[PDB]
């Protein structure tokens, strides 16, 4: 699982600067 | 979920924006 | 202002570690 | 926001678990 | 240059794309 | 306070994230 | 699974961290 | 805050510097 | 191993994050 | 060690402080 | 390139060096 | 300590080797 968990750590680092001042909803759940 | 779509293939930034507010 | 983007960048890396598999909403504005 | 909450000073880990789902 | 210009106010996205080869 | 080199470091990334395949190019300067 | 894309994103960190006054081209391929 | 985001920095590229040595890091003054 | 470089990349920030100021030593190879 | 529990298995921040200073 | 000489086997900072300008 | 002599200016990678094991 930690790839997955590796992966998500960049995934928010990209939710971040592409949804700017909107903010964004991270989930991991399917 | 996010996890799902973009883990396992690489997502463009317009996939990414699907996941804002 | 990039202070705070700079921040807000560090703040979802600690909120993607705390939260653990809950997730989180980031929304700046507040 | 947790920006003028944790940007502003340091926030600890207990602090940030507020803004978890 | 991009330090100039995306230091002090923040930059988006296409602003960045100015500094992709 | 080293706060043109903290900016940078996050500049990159944001540049490896925009460019995808192509590249970019980082100059402080 | 993204490993490519993950490993890219920390050569620019340790690129930027190395590099000095006139940067660096990122160019994967 | 500023220290703060700096340690993050810090110990980043201690990280990368240090490679299998390993690295101490301390905010001891 | 690349693998377990770019997950010790990750560890540590965590590290720095949870330890606060007690610090850490980092001894990958125990 | 830290690499043989947590690159292989997820730690928790808990488990990682077992590893603090 | 970059991507086939450092993603399975670490690079130093001195070969990293090399890509630098 | 190395917040004092790394975080007012940039620290060198000969600097930085200082805080290796
Ligand atoms: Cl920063
Ligand atoms: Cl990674
Ligand atoms: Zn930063
Ligand atoms: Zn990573």
């Amino acid at each position: 699982f930690v790839n997955q968990h590796l992966c998500g750590s960049h995934l928010v680092e990209a939710l971040y600067l592409v949804c700017g001042e909107r903010g964004f909803f991270y989930t991991p759940k399917t | 979920g996010i996890v799902e779509q973009c883990c396992t293939s690489i997502c463009s930034l317009y996939q990414l924006e699907n996941y804002c507010n």
